[PDB]
């Protein structure tokens, strides 16, 4: 048979993130999560072009899309992104290898998501940009500057 | 960073 | 208690507050204690281990040998247990556990459960393999290989008892060895050179290593065994013979594993401070390196707990164990077809190292690339691909700090050379992880001749293209763009001339925007491009336009094939052509092809599934019969798309092959140029990358295309993936 110790998968596991705006049970995100092939990406630079997000995330699979995450009023990059391919396989290769690395000198995180909706792209902090930027004291000259 | 924040405004059959 | 079980055998060997020998004891003792009702969960995790944890076997065994000397009765249905796991694993091709299990049988006479005459009575039906005929090389290299690898374990306790039968078996495998086919070996090198070392076929150097221990009384300083602490209660221990082994026959079915050639970087002169490295040719460096291969075998995907792992590596005596992980990682990434893993894995799985050994490994790290970009020369181009995506991205997780000028000797040679190529490509690569103003910067003034350019759009029926540029931004139809293309003088190439230019250079700004541009007119594209040379015509405007940004070009061509703008033969054809020719040897090219073939080997394995999960369906159950015909239908005409995309390939390779060849011997010039290394190698790469595919069509690549008429520089390369399975 197997052995559960070396089963064990820990960097595919599922975050404790859950969405709101999602349009159903916890149990039946849950349920999507699991299936998915869809990755939010984390911590960008809003410098951070398409060219080097399919450049890195290339390098686990094949890459059916890239969603840039933008601001809901300026419509800029606000430092997240989604990234869908065509396999599990190949999202849990992301999900192993380039979470907690770095891309445009920033350690970015990746999660699994339900699945990509018209909407999901726009920051939904107050100003437009992720909640994230709102709250926070710290100078970042990627994310912006100060907080909002 | 010397460069802009870019501004991104507007089926596989194979 | 079937899970508290499970967790009490893995934990034994790892980190303790006591020591090896006592919980060794302890569990022997608590095991035996669990023969009344669990005899069966037992036995089945004994053998589990034994098969899939082979870095920790003389720990496994030597609590088996406790066992059976507590119950002998457990030791007799153990030695069953794996005889019938061990038939079971070679029916099902799984041939690389098969040696764990033999190697697990092998050390069971060191711990008093096997008799030492019924291993040699195995082993020598092993060898008998090697006087079957009308079977291939590799089922016989297998069966030596499973008993040479077995040796370091057992070697001394069967020559001691039996070394009449021992020196006939190495007489029959010593003459085995001798006439073996050695066509592979050019195919699986990662260095052509044998200088500072012989890339060696893996059972010449097993041999030789064999040839050492036996010389040395087989006496090895490596291999840490338990149950020599536990002599007293192992030599009162009864023993048990395994019944006599008939190697499972060959049938068509059969998939014996490739040859192998070791990778080799390091000797002791590379570390002269710490512990004397064990050298080529010695045992201990063949178990060290199986031991490391393993741990990274059971421990892939936690990427962190493989570092540790690693790091902790035991054994009897000192070794420098950080140029031996350093060397075993590079040896996966470099291996030839493939590395057993995916390729980033060992770029994480190096930064995690140099997190755990940050005083130390980095500064090895360093020195093995430093010694990789000096033996550049004769380095396989797959190899020297996957060494630029390593540290391209390597350097990327700190900060592109490297010290160049270590690398200067490249500026003053030829630019098509492997130096120079590689730190052309590489910064290439750095710019696409980054952007080109950071690669400026990062770079002495002395090497931003080898920079690459800045990724910009090439935009060029003049009053034509002026129409369409305003149709566009005004947010116009299909219809009405369709309807502008009319007014077009034919010398219709013009057509798709101003239309690609135009479209793309309107949606130059980023990936996503044009992506759109070709969604929102992908009739017209259609229409544009439905001719096999409006196809290629297509390619080649797209080309001319962004023929900066190779990544642009790549992604581009991608989408086109995704969406059936062009088709993968269009794009085979595209890259072999003349417009390209100039770009050949650079890494993009190749990138598009495999990719294009990768699309084309998805895309009829997902056919190939959609008709099992129908056949399934048919056999649950038991219309849907009639939906069975057809994708037998689509399965096939899918596999003979497959098929031309290779035979395209091919042909193309031995068509520009033979071009150079015949105007070599005729000018009276050197045949092995810089273009020659890439252009041939290329080629071998497309047998490596899919060999399992392209063994299909054997007897059409015997008959139509690598022929006995061909220039046996292009021969070979057939010949050798020939003797892949062979
Ligand atoms: C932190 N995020 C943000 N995010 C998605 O990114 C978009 C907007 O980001 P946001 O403003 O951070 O949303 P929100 O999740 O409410 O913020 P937070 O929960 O951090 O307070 C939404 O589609 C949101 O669901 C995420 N999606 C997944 N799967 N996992 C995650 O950790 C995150």
């Amino acid at each position: 048979g197997l052995l559960k110790a070396l089963r064990s998968d820990s960097y595919v596991e599922l975050s404790q993130y859950r969405d709101q705006h999602f349009r159903g049970d916890n149990e039946e995100q849950e349920k999507l999560l699991k299936k998915s092939c869809t990755l939010y990406v984390g911590n960008l630079s809003f410098y951070t072009t398409e060219e080097q997000i399919y450049e890195l995330f290339s390098k686990s699979g094949d890459i059916k899309k890239i969603i840039m995450g933008l601001d809901k009023m300026k419509k800029t990059a606000c430092g997240f992104c989604f990234v869908e391919y065509y396999s599990r396989a190949d999202a849990e290769n992301a999900m192993r290898y380039i979470n907690g690395t770095r891309l445009d000198d920033r350690i970015i995180r990746t999660d699994w998501d339900a699945g990509f909706k018209e909407g999901r792209q726009y920051g939904r902090g107050r100003s437009g940009g992720q909640v994230r930027d709102e709250y926070r004291q710290d100078y970042d000259a990627g994310r912006g500057g100060y907080g909002k | 960073d010397p460069r802009a924040i870019v501004e991104y405004r507007d089926v596989d059959f194979f | 208690t079937e899970d508290h079980l499970e967790s009490l055998i893995c934990k034994v060997g790892e980190k303790s507050a006591c020591s090896l020998e006592s919980n060794l004891e302890g569990l022997a003792g608590v095991l035996e204690a669990d023969l009344p009702n669990y005899k069966s969960k037992i036995l089945r995790l004994l053998c589990t281990v034994a098969r899939l944890l082979p870095e920790k076997l003389t720990i496994y065994t030597t609590l088996v040998g406790l066992l059976n000397a507590r119950n002998y009765n457990f030791g007799g249905e153990f030695v069953e247990a794996m005889i019938r796991q061990l038939k079971e694993s070679l029916k099902a091709n799984n041939y690389n556990e098969a040696v764990y299990l033999v190697r697990f049988l092998s050390d069971l006479v060191n711990c008093h459960v096997i008799a030492a005459p019924s291993m040699v009575a195995m082993f020598e039906n092993f060898v008998s393999v090697t006087q079957e005929e009308d079977v291939p090389q590799v089922r016989r290299d297998w069966y030596v290989y499973a008993f040479l690898s077995s040796l370091p374990w057992v070697g001394k306790e069967l020559y001691e008892k039996k070394d009449a039968e021992m020196d006939r078996i190495f007489a029959n495998t010593e003459s085995y060895l001798k006439r073996r086919q050695k066509t592979h070996v050019p195919m699986l090198q990662v260095w052509t050179a044998d200088k500072p070392h012989p890339q060696e076929e893996y059972l010449d150097c097993l041999w030789a290593q064999i040839q050492k221990l036996k010389k040395d009384r087989w006496q090895e300083r490596h291999i840490l065994r338990p149950y020599l602490a536990f002599d007293s209660i192992l030599c009162e221990a009864l023993q048990h013979n395994l019944p006599p082994f008939t190697p499972p026959p060959h049938t068509e079915d059969s998939v014996y594993p490739m040859p192998r050639v070791i990778f080799r970087m390091f000797d002791y002169t590379d570390d002269p401070e710490g512990p004397v490295m064990p050298g080529s040719h010695s045992v201990e460096r063949f178990v060290i390196e199986e031991n490391l291969h393993c741990i990274i075998k059971s421990h892939w995907k936690e990427r962190k707990t493989c570092a540790a792992q690693l790091v902790s590596y035991p054994g009897k005596n000192k070794i420098p164990l950080n140029y031996h992980i350093v060397e075993v990682i590079f040896a996966e990434l470099f291996q030839l077809p493939a590395p057993p893993h995916i390729d980033v894995m060992y770029t994480t799985l190096l930064i995690e190292l140099c997190k755990l050994q940050p005083g130390s490994l980095p500064q090895v790290l360093a020195q093995a690339t430093e010694m990789l970009y000096m033996r550049l020369d004769t380095m396989n181009t797959t190899c020297v691909d996957r060494f630029i995506n390593w540290f391209s991205h390597h350097l990327s997780n700190f900060q592109f700090r490297w010290s160049w000028e270590d690398w200067s000797d490249c500026l003053s040679q030829d630019p098509e050379s492997p130096k120079p190529k590689f730190v052309r490509e590489v910064l290439e690569k750095c710019m696409r992880l980054s952007y080109h103003q950071r690669i400026l910067d990062i770079v002495p003034p002395t090497f931003s001749a080898l920079c690459p350019v800045n990724p910009t759009c090439i935009y060029k029926g003049h009053s034509v293209a002026l129409c369409l540029a305003v149709a566009f931004k005004s947010k116009a139809t299909n219809d009405e763009i369709f309807s502008i293309l009319k007014d077009v003088p034919n010398p219709n190439p013009l057509k798709i001339e101003v239309f690609v230019q135009t479209l793309l250079h309107l949606a130059a700004k980023s990936f996503s925007h044009s992506f759109s541009a070709l969604a929102k007119f992908h009739e017209v594209f259609k229409t544009l491009a439905e001719s096999d040379e409006g196809k290629l015509h297509v390619l080649r405007v797209m080309f001319e336009v962004w023929r900066n940004h190779p990544q642009m070009i790549a992604v581009l061509v991608d989408k086109m094939i995704r969406t059936q703008i062009v088709d993968c033969a269009a794009v085979a054809n595209w890259i072999f052509s003349s417009e390209l020719s100039r770009d050949f040897t650079r890494l993009f090219v190749w990138e598009i092809l495999h990719s294009t073939i990768r699309k084309m080997n998805k895309h009829v394995l997902k056919i190939q599934k959609e008709l099992e999960e129908a056949k399934e369906k048919l056999a649950r159950q038991h219309v849907l019969e009639e939906q069975i015909e057809r994708l037998q239908e689509k399965v096939e005409s899918a596999q003979s798309e497959q098929k031309n995309l290779f035979l395209v390939i091919f042909q193309r390779f031995i068509m520009i092959l033979t071009e150079h060849l015949v105007r070599c011997e005729t000018d009276g010039t050197s045949v092995l140029t810089p273009w020659y290394k890439n252009c041939i190698e290329r080629l071998q790469q497309i047998f490596l990358q899919h060999h399992q595919i392209i063994q299909q069509y054997m007897v059409t690549l015997e008959n139509l295309l690598f022929t006995a008429e061909l220039d046996p520089h292009i021969l070979a390369v057939f010949q050798q993936f020939c003797a892949l399975q062979a």
